[PDB]
DNA sequence: CTCTGAATCTCTTCCGACGCGCCGCGAAAA
RNA sequence: UCCGCGGCGCG
């Protein structure tokens, strides 16, 4: 129905309308006896006709309607993406779910996502009801909707009540591996935004850019057990593609972290001996002694026996202030020296698989958390942060790019000599200017890693420079080394789209100003970049989907 | 000197390259197109009278009777726009079209005519270009994207060797014709050429040489090169030329003239060649085996018998060579080949080829294009002759035609619009030569080979469609009807060509909905070039060599602004310079170099010319006449890179901002990040909503100025002068003495639109920005637009930001915000959504909006007024009534016994239920507006004739001053004559009006312009009375409702929305972010000022996106500020005026040598206390693209106002209260709001509807509906099993109606038990099934 | 319409338990086919399954 | 010199992620 | 009001 009483006509019925106006008429006339070629004509038309009734467009130009739509039919209806097949048997769209955007929850533990609260109210309206009618307060179904949308505070503590346990699960459109849904057991916030933990984000692939996501609530008490059981992210903490654990600290954790255990040769406070991890939180709280400070310390360590019995030791070795500040997360399984390095993005890696392999999931839960909580904290204090200033220009470059210039004219002069041919030429400006690239990207690198230092006799020392790029790009968060030699180096000899390297360099960094044909030479990489990694997501999934298709039968 | 706009607030530079153009008008490319289309034009190349001159005159095919055109005529719109679009209908004007009628005496000749019949036709409506450069459609605003097709030529392309095995590359040449069939020619990998049309089944190529009066013979004289063969005494003897020997091996021996001399066994050396030249050999002696596996020439023939023997083609044999000879044939023509050069190709084609004659291939082609029909003499000929060689059905438009001639190097530049079958043998000259290897192809997508066609041609193509249609009408009633008794008002037809122009601009691909965020978003909306729609291609297909940039995109189309996803590369943008040449093709500016000098001169380069040239850019550097620094120069020579002697140069390029369209040129520091994160950022400016304040930006690249004066936001003041009254909604301006018409009122007035629903349902609004009595130059900004300051674009905020890992809150791109931006309001903005009632005719009475609702509580409709709609002014919440309608329900009959029961029961059994409009669920706002609108001749509620009520007396007291300041300016003009001559001034001032009027100068001839005066008040006086009675004729008429409809009613709910955690927050650089907390503002570092921190971004982005853009602007941004502090600090000092001009004198001349060299010296002291009353927390900065401010001057701005040279600062935690450890970067960012609210996306569905057809739940939120657990979703839960989860997702929260139900009660009971059931999808499936004709059931049940 | 597409005669009611021609209402009457119009009393749900 | 089989060519068919959001608009049928 | 088709963007 329409407004004013009008319609819309579903399209099976205009093609059965169409077959039964053929048929009556041709009933009608063989009734009377006209000749064969009025006969003829009529039933090939019914003939076509029931043609497209049934799989319009499969031979010749399909019957069409006066909005020139090639018009479905009962065949169409089942093949295709829109067929009832893959549109509706699979794939149906569910009651109690709903969609938000996501936010970073940092007070978060490992398991419990937060929920906007009118979200949990429309999602656990079933349950509200139920609870409501169990507390007698709600003589109705009626007084149940009532007082549900009054918001009376009973509602609020009732609401509580029921989620107390219950989990949800919280899907990212769209899965691509089975890490992809997971469950979570929920909290209450305020907002309209739903609160995730921050590890999960890497194993969601979410990148926290307004991307969306959707939430469903089970219902039966089995599939609230398979939730917690199953889909808990507590579990799964290992990929089933490979072994390789998924919860991996990065980007803001990893720079607390390295921050965290990184030494400075001169530092307010070191040189002291300290008793413990105690008294060294006492000291750096105070202000009294830097984060980088060496001193000694007593630390303590325990190892499983034979019969996995946690035999102790201890004793006095040097150590950070801050490394040991780290040791009092650390579960009481773990050796020591795994904690003696300058922690980067592949040690913590390697740190949590380990008390993984050695104690129990719940230490290792445990572990995940308060290192996640740490590095935030710290990372905080650090304040690490980049400046214009941090991208320092090497004095060599200016020299490295003026005998490059001359290699490439004097070059260029015996090409115009005819002692060289042009793919000849090519092939040694490019050789040329690639070891002009070396050359300058190792003394960029050399002059940054390392600065001058001040030791308590006054002399002068050198240490692993705290420049801030330095340490980003170092510590695995967020950054390697060919961003940062882009950075304040050079840029390279990239291709054009047909793969022919350009034979003139971009020449400046990003710090100093790109020229306009540098920099539009610059964009042609980028372009078709972009325009691979757009395109290709078709193919990849309908890989996957017939993939799927294919290994979905076997079962152990 | 500077104007006084200007002069506000002037925006210091950084620019060291001096300008030359200025920026043209950003409009152009629509204007200027319906300029062509719809202007008159006797020569007419293109446009409305090159369709009437294209299908006019008709005449009958064998009668005596004529249609010939005059002239078009384009009538007055009914209504503005601003009518058009409160009234809801299209901007459309009439096209009147003059016609003559024709009619012959039977005599001979035709040309004796007897009767004619002339008249104004009226041929349907066409829509009309604003003069904002939108079209107004249907009430809505539309516009047009150019498409950019593939220009219509030949274009010659390989296959690269994808195709075949072994990279064998196979050649195709391609004819594509502005309209009708193409054209192609294809070598196979058995080197054989074959021809197709329109992609249908292969074909020998001769034949359609052989479709020409082209035999065999003739042909292969055209295609190829002849040897001439003599025997004498059983002796063979062939000429010779040179170079034919080229490539060949000297297996036998060479003699001449009793000389003999070969290399026998090698090749044929050069220096046998000139050897053969210098000896001069025209004839050589050859052996028996030479001519023997030779081809024939032409056909031969001996008179012995009168037979024909070795016809042409067929290869020699002894056989063939001694019948020849003993017949009598000495002299033998045979053609000539090679394996380098001069390939047997069309000789294997004719020896393939069935066909024999015209006939065989007429019958072959008729056979290929049309299977199933019989072939015919007369139906093939004809329909061959109508396809290819006739204007009917095919026509190579005029680009075509200079296209076709420069690709084979013709030398007329301008021919016929149909092939001719030279062309065609010069096709396949040139195919063969690319085989040969003496031609090289043309790169597909190389920009001089594409086309920008605009709309005016789009809409010309269209009409001649219509225009066709309505001739096929006009023929046969011409054909059928009488010849004198009718008129040609009765032979036309507006129906089609109005529905077609219609159906073009309506629904057309290439009509979107024109999005109007902001003025960004229109100028690069308009400015959009698309390759989709008709005749272009499609998004699933476009493969990646189409969307690749092309080197020769230079300054033509920017590589940055093109969207993300599936349509990237397809949708290009237009550059600031650029413009459209005569053809269509893009042309760029550049400035002509002589004796290694650059000059002011402007010459405007196509692609293909540009491709010959060497041009250098605007990197390098130029002094004093602007002779080139640098000895070698970087250039752009033949579409590479490479550098040069400064003579060698041939243009510069016109400008550093040459690259860069309008949306990426607004980017500051755009030389100083990559490629990826500058194009998302650049498109990401494009979603900007206008706040309800704006504030300029402090680090801006000096585009804002003219993107807002020519984008059409913005009121312009058409006249200069002083303004006379300013108010909220309207402006009034008084013109100059010198500027005024001769005979004119001299003030002028606006209308500012104040709050209208936007395309995208944000606010539009406009904002007086002048004051009482100031003076206003033409091209000034008169009335401030959304997101414009002072003329000057603003999209977001200036925010105070700061780089440091907080806490967790920054993760992931994640901004942590303070509250204290939310308690000024900085980011709220202001939505505008609209509802609408329909009432139509129901059965039992129509739909009748009412006061009187049943089953509604009394507080709900004390909202509605006695008229049933909502008062203006009355806040309302989600689900509250608006208009209340209610509906007839038609018979519904009961029976006493339960009529009585009804009764009982209360008022129930009534015909008539509650239609009334609710607000949408979740929506909450104020109400703003309501119109109503009603089919004419129905009544008019008290309501309406209110709202009505209040135009007419708008518009009443429009007219009103309107007369005022007619009449001031006549008696100043009476009092003006009366001064002249018999002054009674004081008298004539002090007597009222009529007295002026009355008065008679004696009847001099100032008495005569005292009458003239008189009847001009009369004139003035019926003209304002006719057009006030028409404007309450037009606002008191009905409306052109829908049919079936008797009155509409629209309602607009306004809503303020505000920051929220979880909604987007932009930062132009591609700094994408959710905002993911909001601090108390106790809680933010703060400096040792104690001003605390608005923003605090995560500085992990900046390593990997390389945006190091942004930090620069931060930096820049705090020095901004700083001197905006001193001076803000210096206006309360209330210290001198001399000295602050020194310190801003200062501050202006900090720059190295920039271009802006502004002397304050000038400024009289108010415009100085102005300036500095804009520039507290200002000054502003300009910052040209490529050309921007270098870190050096930075630094010098930041030592000027004392903050600390590094940028860098200490701050101090909120609440911990020591000191980061690491200084960290606080700056000044301009940040901005995305459309992507949070409050709108959230949603949550629980229970509601279901679909009807499968009886899942409905999808989409504003229909309440849930989400869908796709496919995806299955794997995943079948890989970690939970097949119970997976169970009752599929039956009882989707599909099983009962196990829904039931698993319903048992939650309402506490029980939660699964209950199993039969999803009903998979019952409409086997349904479906069912009706195939196929048995499909359940087995042992 | 008396023999169309929805043929009431044909496909079921048009109303859960409600003849074509209302002679009966009551829910008493299940699995009656009206003498008045020769329409199935039952529920809506057939219109899904008759074919 | 002719007939049959084998192989290629020519035509036809199928199909290229997915989740939303937004926008607009149906009729020679009544 | 719940139907269908086309275009646009987001992730
Ligand atoms: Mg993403
Ligand atoms: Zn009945």
């Amino acid at each position: 129905p329409l407004d004013g009483g009008r319609f819309a006509t579903s399209d099976l019925n205009d093609l059965y309308r169409r077959v039964i106006n053929r048929n009556n008429r041709l009933k009608r006339l063989l009734d009377l006896a006209a000749p064969d070629i009025i006969v003829r004509n009529e039933k090939r038309m019914l003939q076509e006709a029931v043609d497209a009734l049934l799989d319009n467009g499969r031979r010749g130009r399909a019957i069409t309607g006066s909005n020139k739509r090639p018009l479905k039919s009962l065949a169409d209806m089942i093949k295709g993406k829109q067929g009832r097949f893959r549109q509706n048997l699979l794939g149906k769209r569910v009651d109690y779910s709903g969609r938000s955007v996501i936010t970073v929850g940092p007070y978060l533990r490992l398991h419990q996502c937060g929920l906007p609260k009118k979200m949990a109210l429309e999602l656990f309206k079933p349950f509200i009801y139920g609870k409501l009618e169990l507390r007698g307060l709600a003589t109705t179904i009626k007084a149940a909707k009532k007082m549900v949308e009054r918001e009376e505070a009973v509602v609020w503590d009732i609401l509580d009540e029921v989620i107390r346990e219950h989990p949800v699960l919280l899907n990212r459109a769209p899965t691509l591996h089975r890490l992809g849904i997971q469950a979570f057991e929920p909290v209450l916030i305020e907002g309209k935004a739903i609160q995730l933990h921050p590890l999960v984000c890497a194993a969601y692939n979410a990148d926290f850019d307004g991307d969306q996501m959707a939430v469903h609530v089970p219902l039966t008490l089995e599939a609230q057990l398979e939730a917690r059981a199953l889909m808990m992210s507590t579990n799964n903490i290992l990929s089933p593609a490979n072994g390789e654990p998924i919860i991996v600290p990065s980007q803001d954790v990893v720079l607390g972290l390295y921050y965290m255990t990184r030494d400075c040769v001169n530092a307010k406070g070191e040189g002291m001996v300290l008793t413990g991890p105690k008294e060294a939180e006492r000291l750096y709280r105070s202000g009294l002694a830097s984060l980088h400070a060496r001193v000694k310390v007593r630390i303590t360590e325990y190892e499983k026996d034979a019969n996995g019995e946690l035999v102790a030791k201890t004793s006095l070795k040097d150590t950070t202030v801050g490394r040991a500040i780290l040791w009092m997360i650390v579960p009481k399984g773990l050796p020591y020296s795994i904690v003696n390095q300058a922690l980067g993005k592949k040690a913590i890696s390697k740190m949590l698989n380990t008390c993984y392999r050695i104690l129990g999931l719940k230490p290792t839960v445990i572990f995940a958390d308060q290192i996640m909580y740490t590095g935030f904290a710290y990372a905080a204090r650090s304040g690490a942060s980049v400046g214009i200033d941090d991208m320092v220009i090497p004095e060599k470059k200016h020299e490295i790019i003026s005998e490059a210039e001359a290699e490439v004219a004097e070059i260029q002069e015996q090409f115009q000599s005819g002692l060289v041919t042009a793919g000849e030429r090519y092939n040694k400006v490019i050789d040329i200017w690639a070891a002009a690239n070396d050359r300058v990207s190792k003394a960029m690198m050399d002059n940054l890693q390392t600065e001058t230092v001040i030791n308590r006799d006054g002399q002068e020392e050198k240490q692993v420079s705290f420049n801030s790029i330095y340490m980003m790009a170092d510590s695995g968060a967020r950054g390697s080394a060919a961003q940062i030699r882009q950075l304040a180096g050079m840029r390279g000899l990239m291709a054009k789209p047909d793969g022919s390297i350009i034979e003139t360099p971009i020449t400046a960094n990003f710090r100093e100003g790109l020229n306009v044909l540098q920099y539009f030479i610059s964009t042609h990489g980028a372009r078709k970049g972009l325009a691979d990694t757009a395109l290709k997501t078709a193919n990849s999934g309908y890989l996957t989907r017939r993939l799927v298709d294919v290994a979905q039968d076997l079962v152990v | 000197v500077y104007s006084y706009t200007e002069k506000k607030r002037i925006r210091k530079d950084f620019g060291k390259r001096p300008q030359v153009l200025d920026v043209p008008y950003l409009l152009s490319i629509q204007l200027d197109s319906f300029q062509k289309f719809i202007e008159q034009d006797p020569e007419g190349q293109y446009g409305l009278e090159a369709a009437f001159r294209s299908v006019f005159p008709i005449q009958s095919y064998s009668g005596n009777s004529e249609l010939q055109y005059v002239s078009y005529r384009l009538g007055e719109p009914v209504f503005d726009v601003q009518e058009c679009q409160i009234r809801g209908v299209t901007y459309s004007a009439p096209l009147r079209v003059k016609l003559r009628l024709v009619i012959y005496e039977r005599e001979a000749p035709e040309g004796t005519v007897k009767d004619i019949k002339e008249q104004e036709v009226y041929m349907g409506e066409i829509p009309l270009m604003t003069d904002n450069g939108t079209f107004v459609i249907n009430g809505t605003e539309r516009v047009i994207v150019s498409q950019l097709h593939r220009s219509p030529g030949v274009f010659f392309d390989s296959d690269k060797g994808k195709t075949h095995s072994s990279g064998k590359v196979l050649y195709n040449a391609r004819i594509i014709p502005y309209r009708g069939s193409w054209l192609d020619f294809e070598f196979d990998p058995k080197d054989n050429l074959f021809v197709r049309i329109d992609r249908r089944r292969k074909l020998p190529a001769t034949i359609i040489l052989r479709a020409l009066n082209y035999t065999t013979e003739q042909i292969l004289d055209l295609f190829f090169e002849k040897v001439i063969f003599e025997i004498r005494d059983n002796k063979l003897q062939m000429e010779l030329v040179p170079e034919r020997l080229r490539g060949e091996t000297a297996s036998f021996d060479i003699e001449a003239n009793g000389k003999v001399y070969v290399e026998k066994g090698r090749r044929i050396t050069a220096r046998h060649i000139r050897q053969l030249e210098k000896d001069d050999v025209k004839l050589i002696e050859v052996p028996v085996e030479y001519i023997a596996g030779k081809v024939v020439a032409k056909d031969y023939i001996d008179e012995s018998t009168g037979e024909l023997i070795c016809a042409a083609n067929m290869e020699l044999s002894l056989d063939l060579l001694a019948k020849l000879s003993q017949s009598g044939h000495k002299r033998i023509e045979t053609l000539f080949t090679n394996d380098l050069d001069h390939g047997p190709y069309i000789s294997e084609t004719l020896r393939v080829d069935p066909t024999n004659d015209r006939l065989s291939a007429l019958v072959e082609i008729y056979r290929m294009m049309r299977p199933g029909e019989p072939p015919t003499r007369e139906a093939a000929e004809s329909l061959f002759e109508n396809l290819f060689f006739s204007e009917d059905r095919y026509d190579l438009s005029a680009v075509g035609r200079m296209k076709f001639n420069r690709s084979l190097l013709r030398e007329e530049i301008e021919g016929s619009g149909i092939l001719s079958k030279d062309d065609i043998i010069d096709v396949m000259k040139k195919l063969i030569d690319i085989r040969n290897g003496k031609g090289e192809v043309d790169d597909i997508d190389h920009l001089g080979n594409r086309r920008i066609r605009s709309v005016g041609e789009m809409a010309e193509n269209q009409f001649r469609v219509g225009l066709v249609r309505v001739e096929r009408a006009v023929k046969e009633r011409l054909s059928l009807g009488d010849l004198d008794t009718l008129m040609p008002q009765d032979m036309i037809n507006a129906k089609p060509i109005s529905a077609a122009v219609k159906e073009f601009f309506g629904s057309s691909q290439l009509s979107q909905f024109m999005d109007q965020n902001n003025p960004l978003s229109e100028i690069t909306h308009k400015r959009r070039i698309s390759a989709l729609g008709p005749g272009g291609l499609t998004r699933e297909r476009a493969g990646f060599e189409v969307r690749d940039v092309h080197p020769t995109h230079y300054g033509r189309v920017c590589p940055i602004e093109t969207p993300e996803g599936p349509n990237i590369g397809l949708i290009n943008s237009l550059s600031v310079y650029a413009q459209t040449n005569e053809y269509g093709f893009l042309e760029t500016p550049y400035r002509k170099v002589t004796d290694g000098v650059v000059t002011d001169e402007i010459h405007y380069l196509s692609a293909i010319e540009e491709g010959n040239y060497v041009i250098a850019q605007a990197n390098s550097n130029l002094d004093e006449e602007g002779h080139f620094v640098e000895d070698l120069v970087t250039c752009r020579s033949k579409g590479e890179s490479s550098l040069f002697s400064r003579d060698q140069v041939d243009y510069m390029d016109v400008s550093t901002q040459q690259v860069v369209s309008v949306g990426a040129s607004l980017i500051p520091f755009l030389e100083h990040d990559d490629a990826n994160r500058a194009l998302m950022g650049a498109n990401m400016q494009r979603q900007a909503v206008p706040t309800l304040r704006a504030d300029k930006p402090l680090v801006g690249t000096g585009m804002e100025r003219a993107v807002a004066v020519d984008s059409g936001v913005t009121a312009v003041a058409k006249r200069g002068g002083v303004v006379q009254y300013v108010d909220a909604s309207r402006i009034v301006i008084k013109v100059n003495e010198d500027e005024m018409y001769p005979g004119e009122a001299g003030i002028d007035i606006y209308n500012l639109t104040k709050y209208t629903r936007s395309n995208q349902n944000t606010c539009i609004n406009q904002m007086p920005c002048v004051s009482l009595g100031e003076p206003v130059e033409r091209g000034d900004v008169l009335a401030d637009g959304p997101s414009t300051d002072l003329g000057e674009l603003a999209l977001g905020q200036n925010m105070r930001v700061a780089f440091m890992p907080w806490n967790g809150y920054n993760f992931e791109d994640s901004i942590l915000v303070s509250e204290r931006v939310v308690q000024e309001d900085r980011f709220t903005t202001i939505h505008i959504q609209e509802l609408a009632c329909v009432s139509r005719d129901t059965k039992l009475g129509p739909e009748e909006i009412t006061a009187d609702i049943p089953n509604v509580g009394e507080a709900a409709l004390s909202k509605l007024d006695e008229s049933g709609i909502v008062y203006i002014g009355a806040e309302v919440t989600g689900g509250d009534i608006l208009v209340g309608k209610v509906t007839p329900k038609g018979e519904t009959q009961l029976t006493p016994e339960e009529k009585l029961l009804r009764a009982i029961f209360g008022e129930k059994a009534s015909d008539v239920k509650d239609s009334s409009l609710r607000v949408p669920n979740g929506v909450s706002g104020t109400v703003i507006d309501v119109q109503v609108f009603t089919r004419d001749g129905v009544e008019k509620d008290k309501r309406a004739l209110e709202i009505e009520e209040m135009q007419l007396k708008q518009a009443k007291k429009d007219l009103s001053e309107e007369l005022q300041i007619l009449e001031a300016g006549l008696f100043s003009r009476i009092r003006a004559v009366l001064v002249a001559g018999g002054v009674e001034a004081e008298k004539l001032d002090k007597l009222p009006r009529d007295r002026w009027l009355e008065l008679g100068l004696t009847d001099e001839e100032k008495q005569n312009q005292l009458e003239q005066l008189a009847e001009q008040y009369d004139e003035l006086k019926h003209e304002f009375e006719k057009k006030l009675e028409a404007k309450r004729r037009k606002i008191t008429q009905g409306d052109d409702l829908a049919p079936g409809v008797l009155k509409i009613v629209k309602v607009y709910l306004a809503v303020k929305r505000r920051i929220q955690p979880g909604d987007k927050m932009a930062g132009r650089h591609g700094n994408k972010g959710v905002i993911s907390k909001i601090n108390p503002i106790e809680d933010m570092p703060y400096d040792e000022n104690g001003t605390p921190v608005d923003i605090v971004l995560n500085p992990l982005g900046v390593p990997s996106r390389m945006n190091i853009g942004q930090i620069l602007e931060t930096h820049l941004g705090m020095a901004a500020k700083g001197i905006g502090d001193k001076i803000n600090a210096m206006l309360k000092q209330q210290q001198e005026v001399a000295k602050l001009r020194e310190f801003i004198q200062r501050a202006y001349d900090l720059g190295a040598d920039v271009r802006q060299k502004v002397d304050l010296s000038t400024f009289s002291d108010e415009e100085v206390m102005r300036l500095a009353e804009n520039l507290r927390k200002g000054m502003p900065i300009a910052t040209p693209v490529f050309d921007g401010a270098k870190e050096a001057e930075i630094k010098e701005l930041l030592k000027l106002g004392d903050l600390p040279t590094s940028g860098q600062i200490r701050l101090y935690d909120g609440r911990t209260g020591e000191q980061f450890e690491r200084p960290v970067t606080v700056g000044y960012m301009y940040m901005l709001k995305l459309n992507h609210l949070v409050d709108d996306k959230m949603h949550a569905r629980s229970t509601g509807s279901y679909s009807l057809v499968t009886q899942q739940p409905l999808g989409g939120k504003a229909q309440f509906g849930g989400q869908r657990f796709g496919e995806m979703e299955v794997w995943a839960l079948e890989a970690y099993g939970a097949a119970y989860t997976l169970q009752e997702m599929l039956t009882v929260k989707s599909d099983d109606v009962n196990g829904r139900t039931k698993m319903y009660k048992n939650i309402v009971d506490g029980n939660h038990q699964m209950e199993p059931g039969m999803p009903e999808s998979f019952n409409v499936l086997l349904k479906e099934i069912r009706s195939l004709g196929i048995n499909i059931e359940l087995e042992d049940e | 319409e008396r023999d169309g597409l929805f043929c009431a005669r044909i496909f079921g009611p048009v109303k859960d338990y409600e003849c074509l021609c209302g002679k009966y209402k009551r829910l008493k009457h299940r699995g009656v086919i009206c003498e008045k119009c020769g329409v199935e009393v039952t529920q809506t749900k057939v219109r899904r399954e008759r074919m």
